[PDB]
């Protein structure tokens, strides 16, 4: 069993990616994970599974190119050999996880399509009829970093995105992000018509759904137009909301 | 989660890298909290005020001021740090924020609404000599343990 944590199905920082892997691998001693892109570049890492077969490796960097990256998780089966041990360049019956890594180094060196690697990896290890090894498949689009504000509205029921907020009641703001839930944070700024900041809140926690909500009070706010600014050390999104004494209902 | 591994009697240090541990024990480690209390809400320009706050896991703390850019260091004076007692609390005498010399204080001189935050000694000149001498950016200030609160300066009175 395996899983991949994607903020929105994508990894934001292309230069320094990060994914979290966890699952159940009962009866195995080590688990190998491989990343391949559309060009054909390959990155691999072995994971030491604990005694009760519950492996959890966090903050795995991806050194591939921008585009679409498909991920596979390898696990030697009963034979404790990669499939049948019939590596194109490796020895017979000595095909371990480390041995298969040497075969991976030959894949990226040759000018092979990324789709060809998917056919080759499945055929040489799993598609063989005498193979006992198991894999799981997962894909994610490796894109650039993203941070945006989705919906701003008071404690009432609304999901359109924009809603005038009466002063004195707390209003919620919801946005999307691709950053790590804990290693990063989102700082907000609320400013009036002439650069007088009134509020400043930060959050450093959000589930793997990618949605984050920030609470700010409107006790001392004044009616008019207010600017909401959110930054995370990267591109900054700005949205404007109106403030009224009382709303229409 | 942090684990401790013991080994059988008579084993050497170099030869113990591969052999499995006879037993084990695990503990969890979390990050502490560093907040300010007194420099909050209002501040008369040119007035003096004490530095009040708490720091669970800290040895040296520094105070920074930010306004539409970098966190300029505030030169509090001696060693640019405050020690923490056993009660996880640190305090400083009455200090005039604008009165003290440094470019950090210059931001607070003009009337407006700003931000002030404290940070532990994890900076340590963002890598180098054991002294807090930098102007940490948003990423550097947020990366370490820290906390900031909104402050605005009000003109003088009589």
């Amino acid at each position: 069993t395996g899983q991949f944590t994607t903020i929105n199905g994508q990894v934001a920082p292309v230069e320094t990616g990060t994914v979290d892997i966890n699952g159940t691998a009962s009866g195995a001693n080590s688990v190998l994970v491989i990343f391949v892109d559309e060009r054909g570049n390959v990155n691999y890492q072995e994971v030491s599974v604990d005694s009760d077969g519950t492996y959890d490796e966090d903050d795995i960097t991806v050194g591939l190119t921008q585009g679409r990256v498909t991920a596979h998780i390898l696990s030697v089966g009963r034979d404790s050999a990669i499939g049948d041990g019939s590596l194109p360049s490796g020895p017979s019956n000595g095909a371990t996880l480390n041995d298969l890594t040497g075969y991976l180094d030959t894949l990226d060196q040759n000018n092979n399509n990324g789709e060809q690697i998917n056919e080759l990896i499945a055929s040489e290890t799993v598609d063989e009829t005498a193979s006992d090894d198991l894999i799981v498949t997962e894909t994610f689009r490796l894109a650039e970093s993203s941070t945006s504000i989705d919906s701003i509205y008071p404690d009432a029921a609304e999901a359109a995105g924009i809603n005038p907020v009466a002063t004195g009641e707390t209003m919620v703001i919801a946005g999307s992000t691709n950053l790590k839930p804990d290693d990063n944070t989102i700082s907000i700024e609320v400013t009036n018509e002439d650069g007088t900041s009134v509020a400043l809140e930060d959050t450093d926690e959000w589930n793997n759904d990618g949605q984050w909500m920030v609470e700010i009070d409107t006790t001392d706010f004044e009616t008019g137009t207010f600017t909401v600014e959110a930054d995370d050390g990267d591109n900054t999104d700005t949205v404007n909301v109106e403030v009224v004494s009382e709303r229409e209902d | 989660e942090v684990d401790l591994e013991v080994y059988d009697a008579g084993v050497s240090a170099t030869a113990a890298v591969g052999q499995d541990a006879t037993n084990d024990i695990t503990l969890t480690i979390e990050e502490g909290g560093t907040t300010l209390s007194s420099p909050t809400g209002q501040y008369v320009v040119g007035s003096e005020v004490d530095i009040n706050g708490t720091a669970t896991s800290s040895d040296s703390v520094a105070i920074y001021v930010r306004d539409d850019g970098d966190w300029q260091l505030l030169e509090i004076g001696g060693d640019n740090e405050i020690s923490v007692d056993s009660d996880d609390t640190f305090e400083e005498e009455d200090i005039a924020l604008s009165g003290l010399s440094g470019d950090g204080s210059s931001i607070l001189s003009l009337t407006g609404t700003y931000r002030i935050g404290v940070i532990d000694a994890s900076d340590a000149d963002v890598g180098g000599d054991g002294s807090v001498d930098d102007s940490l950016t948003t990423s550097e200030f947020t990366s370490g343990v820290s906390s900031s609160n909104s402050i605005r300066v009000t003109d003088q009175a009589l």
